[PDB]
DNA sequence: CAAATGCTATCAAAAAAAAAAAATGATAGCAATCT
DNA sequence: AGATTGCTATCATTTTTTTTATTTTGATAGCATTG
């Protein structure tokens, strides 16, 4: 999906640009990661059910 | 600070998964559950040892895209320090009559370095290494 | 400035829409904020104001040209 | 990254600092701003040439104990490689009328190697150096 | 670089240590030799298992105060990446005949990542892992 | 050690090179002779400002394959530390009536940094900057 | 163990040929020695003999196997 | 421009191979560079003359 | 002598350049919402 | 009812990724000539 951020404070932009490069990422990828991490937090994964699902989907397995 | 053992993490994936273990895994804060590289290596091998077919391929897909990414950053490595712990744990038990499989010792020493609670079906080995343990096949 | 974030997973995207809604604002307002806070956190020192103070401390100085 | 020339970093310290400039300096991430050893030479000489008294002393401390340390690790030297760029930045300017002075060449040259942008009040010269410049005194528009 | 497997690093410490092996270890430059965390573990446990006495105390000291320190920074952990490699090195060998023991897979896998050469007396396994191997018990011919 | 000011290191190249300066440069142990990036910058610029041609092309060739490689590793950078020295050197001399060209200042400072004897035909400046000087136009 | 060196500066060659003649060696022998010399310099420690000593100090050990 | 080194102590060979990779260059470049450094240390350049000639070689210049 | 040298060679892998494909960074243009 | 917002799009770069040449190593093989 695409998203346009306008009227972004100049400084806030300089700062993000900094984080991105200082980590070897393009600014765009940086923001993309940031928003990604936030989603990650907001979410509470159901580990048990998550797998048992993937297992019921592939007819179940036994990885020893 | 919970460290899943191979047999635990892989329980839900089984044919007749134990619903008690699934429920337990479903009661955890993912940002607090770890894995040993040794354990991830065992899972990855389990997948890799499957006969070629759609099955092996979808599983691999998930394993790398869905399952494993959830522990990214928390897959503990077996290094020098931990190797010293391993030696203690195993040499100790062994010289007191309780055997500890290398496989187990690795997880054990790891858990032991960060004071973590090993979650497993075979608690004997870990009680022996003096490591907090939790058998998810039970309650409480 | 402006920036377009292409190839943003619908998951993350929906997460951010949700966040914004819950927070009572627009998504563009939410991202603008999320970024702002981060930026605020990196802004350890403010060079201008920092130097300004010094100026104000000695009542300003005009340094010889030299070059 | 941004390389601050002498006149820009001098502004805030003046009697009536230029509002627009200070604000600009304020919108930056310190770790992104750098200084050429040359510019540092100048700032220190500019200080040293003052008349002896309180002002000078205070400013000296501020300079060594406050300003410069913020740039530790980011004060760029004029080393052998930079020299090559230098020789070409100036030569190329002379064969295009617009002359560039040694000092400006040093700074420019430095900036160019590390592919940076010079923030100066006198963009006049630097453009002829084939290097990105920015006048914090002016405004910013469209592209 | 070379990765020493347990059994080689042990050879010299033994009663009548194979001379050919000790000769080869001396023809080496320390900074080039590495150990796997797995291997250190094995060594560390092999010591711990000796009956309590003088021999075990000294060996334990020399072991931790002399030997090991010499590989500081050159002791390779079995991290997540290495695991992926391990997964293939083993599944591969199996669907090809010669099966590999996990321990040996850890070492191989480790070595492979950094494309190192495994020095072991038991080469019979590693070669099946597509990793370069060398037996210091044997003679060098090389073409 | 010895740092060659720009004018000395470039004399031999001049049309009718002064023999006293050439002969002295010949008595030196290359491994003890240095150059300042500043000086190296003007040398290179000197070559750049020549009309493209055999002369310029060869001079350049020789300057990069035959001359500078001789100083590889001994071409002193103008850095922060030096900048401070430069500031003291010029401030003192200047607030005492002896103008020190910023040009010469960069060298005197480089020299004053590592305790070197500067070689130059402009002895006057350097004496004022408190740096060992030597005029290769004379003898001894 | 043998190795070739092509595109060797012609000046460097003579310099080495010279140094060899100065000493009573052949050029190859001189290379071998200027090489062997720096090599011995890299040799900070001899792992083999090192571990051996440790072995002799304790009369030698025989660690258990421990490995499936 | 070409030299062959035989009967070379496989170990001295190791030492070199090592210094080679550590500096990111082929073993050969290494020998070449080593020999090159030797020659330079055996040489005494006369800075004055060496320039004085490059000078007369191009009709003289000034910087 | 046979062993050692000094040169030229082979010869199969490793170790700059030319082309092709992504992203990135800057806005630009609207229809549908909120103020 | 003018500003904001959500979605797409244009476009001149950067940045990667992939192909296609060229060079260089490795390693050791001929051959005519001194400890």
């Amino acid at each position: 999906a695409s998203v346009v951020i306008r009227n972004l404070s100049e400084a806030t932009h300089n700062a993000i640009k900094f984080r991105a490069r200082a980590a070897g990422r393009s600014t765009e990828a940086e923001i993309r990661l940031i928003l990604d991490n936030i989603a990650k937090a907001q979410q509470t994964v159901r580990l048990g059910s998550m797998l048992a699902s993937i297992g019921q989907e592939i007819g179940g397995v036994e990885l020893e | 600070m919970i460290l899943l053992d191979t047999n635990v993490i892989s329980e839900p994936l089984r044919p007749q998964p134990n619903e008690r273990v699934v429920a337990w895994l479903d009661s955890l804060i993912l940002e607090d559950v770890y894995l040993s590289a040794i354990t991830v290596a065992e899972m990855r091998l389990g997948v890799a040892l499957l006969l070629n077919g759609k099955k092996k391929n979808v599983l691999h897909e998930r394993m790398e895209q869905s399952i494993l990414p959830l522990f990214a950053g928390r897959i503990l490595p077996f290094d020098e320090p931990v190797a010293a712990i391993y030696a203690q744990i195993r040499s100790y038990a062994k010289t007191h009559g309780k055997e500890i499989a290398a496989a187990d010792g690795y997880i054990a020493a790891t858990a032991k370095q960060h004071s973590m609670t090993v979650a497993t079906r075979d608690t004997g080995s870990f009680f022996a290494a003096d490591v907090a343990v939790f058998n998810p096949w039970h309650l409480e």
